[PDB]
RNA sequence: AAACAUCUCAGUAUCGGGAGGAACAGAAAACGCAAUGUGAUGUCGUUAGUAACCGCGAGUGAACGCGAUACAGCCCAAACC
RNA sequence: ACUCGUACGGUCACUGAAUCCUGCCCAGUGCAGGUAUCUGAACACCUCGUACAAGAGGACGAAGGACCUGUCAACGGCGGG
RNA sequence: GCUUUACUGCAGGCUGUCGCUGAGGACUCUCACUCCGGGAGGAGGACACCGAUAGCCGGGCA
């Protein structure tokens, strides 16, 4: 059973969903972690400075 | 190289652990003020999980229902006996200073109280040597002589199931089923059979440990694998 | 090679010649105080060290001659340029 | 007259020896079994306390705090380091335990503030040190003509910027003169380098 | 650093915590053009790639002072009540 | 974590059902034990040095090593004349 | 990436020492501290754990 194709259609699980806080389809619904902005895991909103060019 | 597996245990991650949502009990004795006025009917003998060895439920008099470690000869109906002042025969349990030099003693503690420690292995024994008012010798399952404060709780007899190591797995299968009941990874692949970043032994053309197995005390987790400070090795002299 | 003890010289300081008596330079005893001493302890700490690394190097197959040479008047030594020599021995 | 807070002083300048030995034997029995924060009516050293600005007013709170002795509790690289980035026994944390303790009580208690902090001993395990904390909004504080001071804004989260006399201390701001060009007016503003 | 380990890149990137409209510093247990002298603190120009550091290699690198900007000096602890 | 586990245990390794068997080697290397004597760091101690300190030396000496022993189903070895 | 008796270091283990730490080269005790006990109390005990440092080992890791 090759990884490509074949392996594609096993795929029907549900996990990244709108989110409630910041409105992306980033609340991994069986972790209640939003990847985008933290909801679930930090009160503080998720953000990092390698999200930009470091003199920016 | 990689973490070895004797590394990957200590994370005790679920392939790892053992399966304690299945396990029954842990035959601690029971904990009784004083007197020996304690007394249990045993109302069922079951199977323990986590020993392959049985185990009797018991019902005592103030209405306490508990499994213990049942020793060989138990059967229900019987009735055993908690306390100083307990009978000495077998199935019952009191403090070593109460029993007589030269009984076959089981589920011994290591200190007054714990619930046993020793001797808890299907058919095994220990074995209640020399009295005292100060020192209590019992002579443990290993052959070693162990100095016990003679106010370590016992009980009488040797433990049910004995002989159950006489007879072979025969086959993969059946050690497969019983390692499921364990906390132990399973099946085991030899060192000298992996890679070089797998294990001290992995590695070269033909399968050998390019070193002497017997390893130091001293050394670190990852290093610590075949012959952990032998005293000796092989079968000669 | 052999070598006198003692010979006639010129003798730098009482400038002519006089009585010399020759002597192997003899190791004078470190302090521990030196600069360099103090830069070691202050440079050397967790991790590789630099030069304070680094252990003593090789020896050349022979030796130069490496002597003092004291006069017998003025009580006073000088230098001289050393030649390689396998062995030095005394004579007197 | 020496007055009587001397006498605290002067006790506490040698806890090892006459009744203060025997009083920090007992007392410290009793502190092991008491959590890291622990809010006290009445500081252990009066005389130090007093001097720091501590009184006997609404608002003024006192804690004592423990702290695990020791270097720092690092972690061994996970990836490529030259030996000099490799070490992880002998490397101890740029700020003193007091400063670890003034910042876990003014946590405990959010709405306060750090005034000052002293030390209490210590055993063999752990050090202790009681916290002087004001409440910016209580009345009797923003009355006071010695306290007020630490009621303004930028004096909100003090300890967590420095600001506490063991903060100044640490940071290397004692000296006015020669050893403080790169403390003053800020260990950052001097690239990190003081 | 024409390899590389001290050194360098750099207290940089990145991470944790926190305040403000600005922060931080700040009224000498200072300076030490050594004086019959200066007089809280930032900052700017300079002092200067100087002193100092350094497989004394590659490289790293101040301060006092001076000219400026702006200027401001006070409150506790204790003694005695 | 192993572990509601306790030597009929469970950890670490080697070989790879049954059957008949499994020789010689402890010098090197590994592990382990012992060890009169030798060697063996720091603190404290002693002498010299410094009105102090740096420093030089001494005495004591843990593990370890030297040395001795055990061990090959321990790494491995079983040649030339 | 991998190896080792390559170079240099880093964890880790063993060991001495200092602090915790008390009373009367071998000893007793109890009061800190540790462990067992539901509790009373029992065991152990100035050791052990822990902080610091020193020597040895140290491809487990860089
Ligand atoms: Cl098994
Ligand atoms: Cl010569
Ligand atoms: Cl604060
Ligand atoms: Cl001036
Ligand atoms: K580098
Ligand atoms: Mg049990
Ligand atoms: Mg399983
Ligand atoms: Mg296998
Ligand atoms: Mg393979
Ligand atoms: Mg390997
Ligand atoms: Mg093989
Ligand atoms: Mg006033
Ligand atoms: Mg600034
Ligand atoms: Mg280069
Ligand atoms: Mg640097
Ligand atoms: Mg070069
Ligand atoms: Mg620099
Ligand atoms: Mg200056
Ligand atoms: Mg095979
Ligand atoms: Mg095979
Ligand atoms: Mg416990
Ligand atoms: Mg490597
Ligand atoms: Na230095
Ligand atoms: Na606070
Ligand atoms: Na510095
Ligand atoms: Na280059
Ligand atoms: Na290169
Ligand atoms: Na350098
Ligand atoms: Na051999
Ligand atoms: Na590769
Ligand atoms: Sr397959
Ligand atoms: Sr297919
Ligand atoms: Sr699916
Ligand atoms: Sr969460
Ligand atoms: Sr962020
Ligand atoms: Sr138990
Ligand atoms: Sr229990
Ligand atoms: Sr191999
Ligand atoms: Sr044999
Ligand atoms: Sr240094
Ligand atoms: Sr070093
Ligand atoms: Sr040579
Ligand atoms: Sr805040
Ligand atoms: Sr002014
Ligand atoms: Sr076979
Ligand atoms: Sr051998």
């Amino acid at each position: 059973t090759g990884a490509g194709t074949p392996s594609q259609g096993k795929k029907n699980t549900t996990t990244h969903t709108k989110c409630r806080r910041c409105g992306e389809k980033s609340y991994h619904t069986k972790k209640k972690v939003c990847s985008s902005c933290g909801f679930g895991k930090s009160a503080k909103r998720r953000d990092y400075e390698w999200q930009s060019k470091a003199g920016e | 190289g990689r973490r070895i597996q004797g590394q990957r245990r200590g994370r005790g991650t679920s392939t790892f652990r053992a399966p304690s949502h299945r396990y029954k009990a842990d035959l601690e004795h029971r904990k009784v003020e004083d007197g020996d006025v304690i007394a249990g009917t045993v109302v069922d003998i079951e199977h323990d999980p986590a020993r392959s060895a049985p185990v009797a439920a018991v019902e005592f008099e103030d209405g306490d229902r508990r499994l213990i470690l049942a020793p060989e000869g138990v059967g229900v109906g019987d009735e055993l006996q908690v306390g100083v002042s307990a009978e000495i025969a077998p199935g019952n349990t009191l403090p070593l200073a109460e029993i007589p030099e030269g009984v076959p003693v089981c589920n011994v503690e290591s200190s007054p109280g714990d619930g046993g420690k020793f001797a808890r292995a299907s058919g095994v024994n220990a074995q209640l040597l020399t009295h005292d008012r100060n020192v209590a010798v019992v002579k443990l399952p290993s052959g070693e002589m162990k100095r016990l404060d003679p106010q370590c709780r016992a009980t009488i007899g040797v433990v049910a199931g004995g002989g159950r190591t006489d007879k072979p797995f025969v086959k993969a299968g059946n050690k497969h089923h019983k390692m499921k009941a364990r906390g132990t990874k399973w099946p085991n692949v030899r060192g000298v059979a992996m890679n070089a970043v797998d294990h001290p032994f992995g590695g070269g053309g033909r399968q050998h440990p390019g070193k002497p197995k017997s390893i130091s005390r001293n050394a670190p987790p990852g290093r610590k694998v075949g012959d952990i400070a032998s005293k000796r090795t092989g079968r000669g002299g | 090679m052999q070598m006198p003890r003692r010979f006639n010289t010129y003798c730098p300081h009482c400038n002519e010649h006089q009585e010399h008596e020759v002597e192997k330079v003899r190791s004078g005893r470190q302090t521990g105080m030196k600069w360099i001493d103090r830069q070691r302890e202050r440079n050397s700490g967790i991790g590789n060290d630099g030069k304070f690394s680094k252990v003593p190097g090789g020896d050349k197959p022979t030796k130069k001659t490496d002597l003092k040479y004291r006069c017998g008047e003025c009580g006073k030594a000088h230098l001289r340029e050393g030649w390689r020599a396998g062995r030095l021995e005394f004579q007197e | 007259a020496r007055s009587a807070y001397s006498y605290i002083r002067d006790a506490w300048e040698n806890p090892g020896d006459g009744q203060l030995a025997e009083l920090q034997w007992q007392r410290q029995q009793e502190w092991r079994n008491e959590g890291a924060v622990e809010r006290i009516e009445r500081p252990t050293r009066l005389d130090k306390a007093r001097s720091q600005g501590y009184k006997a007013k609404q608002g003024v709170i006192v804690a004592r705090v423990s702290v695990r002795k020791g270097s720092a509790r690092k972690r061994r690289h996970k990836a490529g380091r030259r030996s000099k980035r490799q070490g992880v026994t002998r490397i101890t944390r740029r700020k003193d335990i007091q400063r670890v303790a003034e910042e876990r009580a003014s946590r405990t208690f959010p709405n306060l503030r750090v005034l000052n902090s002293y030390s209490v001993g210590q055993d063999g395990r752990q050090k202790w040190h009681e916290v002087i904390l004001i409440d910016p909004n209580h009345p009797a504080i923003q009355n006071d003509d010695d306290l007020s001071w630490i009621c303004a804004d930028d004096q909100a989260d003090r300890v967590f910027r420095g600001l506490t006399g063991a903060g100044r201390r640490n940071r290397g701001l004692s000296g006015k003169g020669k050893g403080s060009e790169k403390t003053r007016p800020s260990l950052r503003s001097n690239g990190g380098k003081a």
